[PDB]
């Protein structure tokens, strides 16, 4: 769920201004305008995707290094035969 | 939407006002810094960035700020001094020019609560009872009104010129005139009982009989100044203190307020004295919020975690 | 107002009166001029040489303001002061 959660945040990152040639002075404004704002919304999404990979990184760790014998493995050796 | 950092808890936040006749949106704000050791009026100016153009220290939390004209910026200390920040058009400076440091004081230093912005005068209000009436290139005021109210103000709005309505803490607000006789309101308009304890007011851009206010539970009342003396529609929003609530100057079916509890409520009526469309500019996670600007398409917010909340596309 | 003849008149007559001297001051962070996009858009060279007039960072600003003057020159901002 982490993964997954990731991954989303990673796939819908800001996208870039759109540029156009010969523009007029209120099309120049809001380029700035729009720069302006990609400044802080980079920033805002580079943040939050490396703290969605941070958790994703822990998460990752703490299912794989497991405490007492490790991921899917019976710490107790004196059950029935369940070989199945 | 896009917030900046600058390590600064700020109280208060002010869009610069724009030329007369101009097409742009607001792209210069100011804020205000207090709860620290040393605070400061910056000015920034426009994912969004945004950078600073010129700061300068004041003695003092800045309880409230607000822009008189192109140029003048009137701030209230937590010291009793009512320092104008003229900021400077040639070079680009914050200096001072005019300040009054005898606004508000105990005779102690009382705090300055809420600050008016009318060319060409000034209207301020302390915690001391004191509605003093300065105006431009002026050493005294013009007119103090010395209230023997028990309670404190804590903000202050001007419906008509020159006649203003401040609002106590047991959630009263009270109209008084700077041209008449004495030292007792005309009207008075509380709600239910003094516990509750109003800390914003604000008025209409088209109605001027008709004002909004914010108590200590946050709930929007909606009071009228000719219909008997209670509120006309109470609504809850929050959980927290209702800290700062002001409407838009160019449509007044949209309105925002801040609260003490970390939303950044904007309602949409599109009347308040009679369905609201309720949309939250900010999640949780971040602390309370301070003030709230808005200019037609833009706004300016602050935030007690060292955050400042900018968006110039608020209808797009 | 009415058209962009009385925006340009306003900056061929800040540029003319900025030019005076060695230091292009007078006018120096006393611009602005924003309206709309189209009409704010054009007043980008004024700043642009208010910018490379006042601050200098190596030949970025000589190269920003010789960028700015093939730009007015190019009928453009007048030809009185280019």
């Amino acid at each position: 769920e982490t993964f997954n959660e990731w991954f989303k945040h990673m796939n819908s990152v800001p996208q870039k201004p759109a540029l156009i040639p010969q523009p007029t002075f209120t099309e120049k404004v809001a380029h700035e305008h729009k720069e302006k704002k990609y400044e802080m919304d980079f920033g805002i999404w580079k943040g939050h995707l490396d703290a969605l990979t941070a958790d994703v990184k822990e998460k990752m760790y703490n299912v794989l290094l497991f405490v007492d014998g490790g991921w899917m493995v019976d710490v107790r050796e004196d059950a029935k035969e369940d070989h199945e | 939407i896009y917030a900046k950092f600058v390590s600064q808890k700020i109280s208060k936040t002010r869009w610069r006002p724009l030329p007369p006749g101009s097409l742009q949106t607001a792209e210069t704000f100011a804020t205000g810094s207090w709860d620290n050791e040393e605070n400061y009026i910056s000015l920034w100016s426009i994912e969004g960035d945004h950078q600073l153009l010129c700061d300068i220290r004041h003695h003092g939390d800045v309880m409230d700020l607000q822009f008189f004209d192109q140029e003048r910026i009137v701030a209230a200390s937590s010291t009793g001094c009512v320092t104008v920040f003229l900021h400077h058009p040639n070079n680009q400076t914050l200096s001072v020019n005019q300040q009054w440091t005898t606004a508000h004081y105990h005779t102690s230093s009382a705090p300055c609560t809420g600050v008016v912005c009318n060319n060409p005068e000034i209207v301020t209000v302390g915690e001391d009872g004191r509605i003093n009436l300065f105006r431009a290139d002026h050493k005294e005021a013009v007119r103090t009104i010395d209230n023997a109210d028990s309670s404190t103000l804590h903000a202050v709005t001007f419906l008509r010129t020159p006649e203003i309505l401040t609002v106590n803490s047991i959630g009263q607000l009270k109209i008084w005139d700077f041209r008449q006789q004495g030292n007792e309101p005309s009207q008075i308009l509380s709600l239910t009982g003094d516990r509750v304890p109003l800390h914003c007011v604000d008025r209409h851009p088209n109605q001027q009989h008709v004002v909004a206010t914010g108590g200590q539970d946050g709930m929007l009342s909606i009071w009228d100044v000719r219909q008997g003396t209670m509120p006309v529609s109470l609504l809850k929003a929050h959980e927290a203190e209702m800290w700062e609530v002001h409407f838009h100057p160019s449509n007044p079916e949209h309105l925002f307020t801040c609260s003490e509890d970390g939303s950044l409520w904007h309602w949409d009526a599109s009347s308040w004295l009679s369905r609201i469309e309720i949309t939250s500019l900010l999640p949780s996670r971040s602390l309370s919020v301070n003030t709230l600007d808005v200019l037609g398409p833009c706004l300016v917010c602050g935030t007690d975690a060292e955050a400042i909340y900018v968006t110039r596309h608020l209808f797009s | 107002a009415k058209d962009a003849a009385f925006a340009t008149l306003v900056s061929d007559r800040f540029l003319r009166d900025y030019c005076e001297r060695g230091c292009f001051s007078d006018l120096d962070l006393i611009d602005n001029l924003g309206p709309a996009m189209m009409l704010s858009d054009r007043l980008t060279f004024l700043g642009k040489y208010r910018e490379f007039h006042r601050m200098y960072g190596e030949k970025r600003f000589a190269d920003a303001a010789s960028l700015l003057l093939s730009l007015m020159t190019s009928r453009i901002a007048p030809r009185s002061f280019w």
